[PDB]
């Protein structure tokens, strides 16, 4: 019932050196680079002949200034880069609100993807 | 460049995490060199086995400083220095054909690079700077410290790939993102010594082509030298990491005036500060050397 070498991922590693071939009942663990966030369960395990699913590293968020100075925000306090679940509060620039469509100044990454709020001339 | 005016590099390391690293570097590189260009007979064949033994010892030293996490810092209870570790990956890396390397040593501290150090944008970061300054070279106080460090970090991972490639396999995508960083500010460069280093890693990666290779081209001095106001041996350093470059693009055209200016140098390495000259410019002679018709 053995299996053969865990799975690659993007943005991480297992935390041990990988084997051509594992005992039934083996596991191995996974990390993720920086900032990178761990989606699924760290650990697999050779059932069977089989590994379990692997996890995913979700990925951060660039905040860029270039964005934000096109939809006419600013940082609200003052961070280049965002974790998946952290948040970014932003304000707008001063004479600017609140566009009628715009996302909610306050807003959160999720793998990859930041909705930046816009905000209009006043 | 001859074997009698570089016995000096041949030295017992001695000191912590840092310093030992210092003493290790000249011998290593002599060894390297004068295998290169068959020097040993004329010097001295009995001489090597000694020059191996003391290489050897720095590494065996050099383990004492090896942290749980597989990165290395002067002091086991100081922070690891992300430069430190990238620097020991690079020594060791061009000394396994020479004494016995352990790859877990190697590859574990390869893959605490890329697993805590390496940015989303592919950045390499320092949060523990090395105590002696002087070892880093021309990265010592540059202001375009983001590309001079994550290229001296690719060049040690690219250094280490062949060895680490199947046991890390977060490797290649590390290299690569590091790589899109370089390529995506490259232009903006300014300084001589960030654009050969930098250049030097794109090179490997054969992603220094088009007006990055001729920005590396023409940031050059009378076509041979590549230097900035300031220390000569951030020079030197940086003119080696160019000539590497070029061996690396096999551009053997433009190869001989600058392996001339480095040779006029007349420098043999070994002083003050003179641990990325020394390693570098020998590092690069040697690869001329062997891949010179
Ligand atoms: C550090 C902190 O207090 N975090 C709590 C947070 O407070 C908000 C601001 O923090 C963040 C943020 O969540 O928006 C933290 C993010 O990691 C930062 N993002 C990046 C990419 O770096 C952002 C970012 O810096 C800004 O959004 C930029 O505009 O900030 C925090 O800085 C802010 O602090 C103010 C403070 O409110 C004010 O009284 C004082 O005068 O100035 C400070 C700044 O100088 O406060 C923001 C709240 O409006 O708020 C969240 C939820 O809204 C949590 O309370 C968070 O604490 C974490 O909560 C988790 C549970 O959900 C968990 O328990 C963690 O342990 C907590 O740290």
């Amino acid at each position: 019932g053995k299996c053969g070498p865990p799975p690659p991922i993007d943005n991480g590693d297992i935390t041990s050196f990988p084997l051509s071939v594992y005992a039934p009942a083996s596991s191995v663990e996974y990390q993720c680079q920086n900032l990178y966030q761990l989606e699924g369960n760290k650990r697999i395990t050779c059932r069977n002949g089989q590994w379990s699913e692997p996890p995913k590293c979700l990925h951060p968020c660039v905040i860029s200034r270039e964005i934000m100075e096109n939809y006419n925000i600013a940082l609200r306090w003052t961070k280049l880069y965002s974790r998946t679940g952290e948040s970014v509060e932003f304000v707008c620039k001063r004479g600017y609100r609140l566009s009628s469509r715009s996302h909610t100044l306050r807003t959160t990454c999720w793998d990859g993807k930041l909705e930046y709020p816009t905000c209009a001339k006043r | 460049r001859d074997a009698e005016r570089l016995k000096h590099l041949i030295v017992t390391p001695s000191g912590a995490g840092e310093q030992n690293m210092i003493g290790m570097t000249p011998t290593v590189i002599a060894v390297h060199y004068l295998d290169e260009t068959e020097q040993w007979e004329k010097f001295g064949l009995e001489k090597r086995q000694g020059a191996l033994e003391l290489i050897k010892k720095g590494y065996t030293q050099q383990l004492a400083f090896r942290q749980p996490s597989s990165a290395f810092a002067a002091f086991v209870k100081r922070a690891p220095s992300t430069w430190l570790t990238a620097y020991v990956v690079k020594v060791f890396s061009l000394a396994v054909n020479l004494i016995a390397i352990d790859s877990q040593v190697l590859c574990g501290a390869v893959k605490w690079l890329i697993l805590e150090k390496q940015k989303p944008d592919g950045v390499f970061q320092e949060d523990a700077p090395v105590i002696h300054q002087e070892m880093i070279g021309g990265l010592r106080n540059n202001n375009e410290k983001d590309m001079a460090l994550t290229a001296f970090v690719l060049i040690s991972l690219q250094e280490a790939k062949d060895i680490c490639e199947e046991q890390v396999n977060s490797l290649p995508g590390s290299i690569t993102k590091a790589g899109d960083f370089l390529e995506a500010n490259y232009m903006n460069l300014q300084r001589s010594y960030t654009v050969a280093i930098a250049g030097y890693a794109l090179a490997q990666m054969g992603r220094l082509k088009g007006p990055l290779l001729n920005k590396f081209l023409t940031t050059a001095k009378d076509k041979n030298r590549w230097e900035d106001p300031g220390k000569q041996l951030y020079n030197v350093e940086a003119t080696s990491y160019a000539l590497l470059a070029l061996l690396q693009l096999k551009d053997f055209d433009f190869v001989p005036p600058v392996v001339r200016w480095l040779n006029e140098q007349r420098y043999y390495g070994g002083g003050y500060g003179s641990t990325q000259a020394t390693f570098m410019v020998f590092q690069a002679l040697a690869q001329y050397q062997k891949d010179a018709p």
